[PDB]
């Protein structure tokens, strides 16, 4: 599983 | 039988405004009256008693009246609807303002035979309407300025030159909230004017004619936005609000009476979530986690978001009364996200969009979570319907980040965070077309004032059948899986601050539903055709469960003619076949990502999920995507998505070398060279690792931003290069 997180809240 | 009751709406309200004084036998001037007033949009009317305001029709000089007997010589003055000045003591209507408002007009026998006296009074109703109604719930304002502005900057100056004073046409720019704001006066003239000129019938042709944008305006509100308006001034009264949570209050009262404790113990638990307790999670930590506890530094790690960096950070000061980081660790830790997160059921429902069976945490708290909601499904049982009231508008107000952190992040103004920006707000409203909700939402009777990173209010208009809970606060419980259609969407000022009103309707749930679907199995139609692939194949899936609903669907469309105009229309072919060939999918949702079966499906444990903007799965070989998010510093959507394509090309490229084995060309020694040289030229995140890299390193070769393709050929050239090899490889073999 490769992501791209986002930006935390 | 149904226009009737309007008829007879209407004689109720006239029976009190409406005061008659005449001498010519009142029966037939107070005839003329009735057949006058009957021609403005009933609501007004209402409206105007709302603010204590009355209507008297007396005889010769207006001003001859208790009422105006204190009318200074300034205010004795007017000017009509065309501008001409004329006497008070000598013309036939006038609206006085202030805290006890009072509409004069002059009993005449005709007022058909006359288009131009009707014209003014329904100017000076206007008046009314715009200066003494619509401002004590700050209006007209953004939507009017709007039509406002539309007039002016058209060629054609002919509609200026009908409801713009010299004033207005003389202004440059176009009118922004802040010229209203020392111009109300101005604006509510000629909004009085417009609705003057629609109302009277003789005179709607030519607003039609010279002025269709303000037609369309006063048109479309008093056929129906009107309604809204007087809901809104109602919101005001304090007795209304109060008669409102009483019939309500009534209509659950057994419903209370006979609720349990459990039941209140639920119902409480679900409006604030119980946060984790140290001596639970101390006591739980195994002998060597809790030991394991001492050599972290916490702050190391990132997928632990401050609160828990924090959170967690504090164990170790319980435990301290005593005596980067390996992944042995980075587990242990990825292992303790999962039990340090409050118990927020409603929140377990948004992030699952209802799947509560998902395998996306631990099986007891799983079933804990399940046992509470079948149970407050349960509980809300009683739907909202009831004969003690017809329509019923419950409020929300919501923070813009839960639908679309993106334009989330740049929605107040920076300059000035009391007003709205435009531009994201414009973006905002495009698609918005439908929402769900997969949890409880928890409204208010009436509306109530907002919390700073709450700027969107919204107006719901309930479905008799909608269940729902009372709430001794004035606030309801209603029951998951709700529909929602958006109706409108504006700016509106309040308390000195912008706010976007949402006015939205419940429906059922599968309607929306039937939409979504409608919309899956159309979008495969399309791009099954473009990508050549066998007509009725499953590539994209929708799967969409929450509030900013209908523009997850409307996105992927977007998203994916993007990354068609900025990639090699046969590396597309090649690679999607690919994903296909192993049941791959596009999914675009609104759920957190260790939701999608497509990832969880394919998980060892489930500690080992990922939640982010965008993931590839090989095993699953799909993309998802989650739309209510914020990519660290994307641009948009569509970015993370290609970048997700790049961990697609990385997954069929390394195929095509050794077929043998799924393994990837970002693995390759030739390329863990090129990366641990160029492997920082490229954005901070592209130097994570290799594969990550790569698709960094693709997605900003295939910008709509040049400015960026050429970044990577004049900072990463060996790996330009090396990209570029992979796609002809991959386009040709």
């Amino acid at each position: 599983v490769y992501p791209y997180p986002m930006e935390p809240t | 039988e149904r226009n009737k009751t309007q008829e007879e709406h209407l004689k109720e309200i006239m029976k009190h405004i409406v005061k008659i004084e005449v001498k010519g036998e009142e029966a037939v001037k107070k005839e003329a009256a009735e057949k006058l007033l009957e021609k403005v949009p009933s609501d007004v009317l209402e409206m105007y008693k709302a603010i204590g305001g009355k209507i008297y029709i007396v005889d010769g000089d207006i001003t001859k009246h208790i009422s105006l007997e204190a009318l200074s010589e300034d205010k004795k003055k007017i000017k009509d609807i065309y501008g001409k000045d004329a006497l008070l003591h000598e013309h036939y209507v006038y609206a006085k303002e202030g805290y006890e408002p009072v509409l004069v007009i002059q009993s005449s026998e005709d007022y058909v035979e006359n288009t131009e006296k009707a014209l003014n009074v329904y100017y000076e109703i206007g008046k009314i309407l715009s200066r003494d109604i619509l401002s004590k719930i700050n209006q007209p304002y953004q939507k009017f300025l709007d039509v406002l502005n539309t007039i002016k900057n058209a060629s054609d100056s002919d509609g200026q030159d009908l409801l713009f004073t010299n004033q207005l046409k003389e202004h440059p720019t176009d009118f922004s909230v802040e010229f209203l704001e020392q111009n109300s006066n101005e604006v509510q003239e000629v909004f009085a004017k417009a609705f003057a000129y629609y109302i009277e019938p003789q005179h709607r042709d030519v607003l039609q004619l010279y002025a269709p944008e303000a037609f369309n305006y006063m048109d479309k509100f008093n056929e129906q936005e009107i309604n809204l308006s007087l809901e809104e001034l109602k919101d005001q009264r304090m007795l209304s609000r109060y008669e409102k949570w009483e019939k309500i209050k009534q209509h659950y009262q057994h419903w209370s009476d006979s609720l349990s404790e459990e039941g209140r113990g639920l119902l409480k638990k679900l409006q604030i979530p119980i946060e984790p307790k140290k001596d639970d999670i101390i006591h739980s930590l195994s002998q060597e986690e809790k030991e394991l506890l001492k050599r972290i530094q916490i702050d190391s790690s990132d997928f632990l978001s401050t609160e828990e960096k924090e959170f967690l950070k504090k164990l170790q000061i319980d435990i301290r009364d005593s005596l980067p980081l390996s992944e042995k660790e980075k587990e242990f830790l990825k292992k303790l996200k999962l039990d340090i997160q409050p118990y927020d059921i409603n929140q377990r429902l948004q992030d699952t969009g209802g799947l509560i069976d998902s395998p996306s945490i631990n099986l007891d708290v799983r079933k804990q979570y399940k046992r509470d909601i079948q149970n407050i499904d349960a509980l809300l049982h009683q739907s909202i319907g009831s004969t003690l009231y017809n329509k019923i508008y419950l409020y929300e107000n919501m923070n813009i980040n839960n639908l679309t952190a993106t334009l989330g992040a740049d929605l107040v103004d920076s300059t000035d965070n009391t007003k709205i920006n435009r531009g994201i707000f414009n973006e905002f409203k495009k698609n918005f077309k439908y929402s769900i909700s997969s949890n409880y939402m928890i409204v208010d009777i009436n509306e109530r004032p907002a919390l700073d990173n709450e700027r969107l209010k919204w107006r719901i208009q309930l479905s008799p059948d909608t269940r729902a809970g009372y709430l001794e606060n004035g606030k309801l419980i209603l029951q998951r899986n709700i529909g929602l259609e958006i109706k409108d969407v504006q700016i509106i000022k309040q308390s000195e601050k912008e706010y976007i009103r949402i006015d939205a309707k419940v429906v059922p749930k599968s309607k929306i539903d039937t939409k979504i679907q409608e919309a899956q199995l159309n979008i495969n139609q399309e791009w099954n055709k473009a990508l050549g692939l066998p007509k009725y194949t499953k590539l994209i899936t929708f799967n969409v469960h929450n509030r900013y609903a209908s523009n997850i669907v409307e996105s992927a469309y977007l998203i994916l003619n993007e990354w068609k105009n900025n990639i090699q229309s046969d590396l597309i072919k090649k690679v999607t076949n690919y994903l296909v060939d192993g049941n791959g999918r596009f999914v675009f949702t609104d759920i957190t990502l260790p939701n999608i079966a497509e990832q969880y499906t394919h998980q060892d444990e489930i500690y080992e999920q990922v939640h982010s903007k965008g993931l590839y799965v090989p095993e699953s070989r799909s993309i998802l995507l989650h739309g209510p998010s914020k990519g660290v510093e994307l641009r948009n959507d569509s970015e993370g998505f290609i970048h997700e394509f790049g961990h697609a090309v990385d997954d069929y490229a390394g195929y095509l070398l050794d077929k043998n084995q799924s393994d990837l060309v970002t693995n390759s020694k030739k390329f863990i060279d090129i990366f641990k040289e160029e492997g920082s030229n490229l954005t901070s995140y592209g130097r994570t690792n290799e594969a990550e890299f790569f698709a960094e390193a693709f997605r900003l070769m295939h910008s709509t931003d040049h400015a960026e393709r050429l970044k990577v050929q004049k900072n990463a050239p060996k790996t330009f290069q090396f990209i570029n090899d992979q796609i002809k490889f991959i386009i040709n073999s």
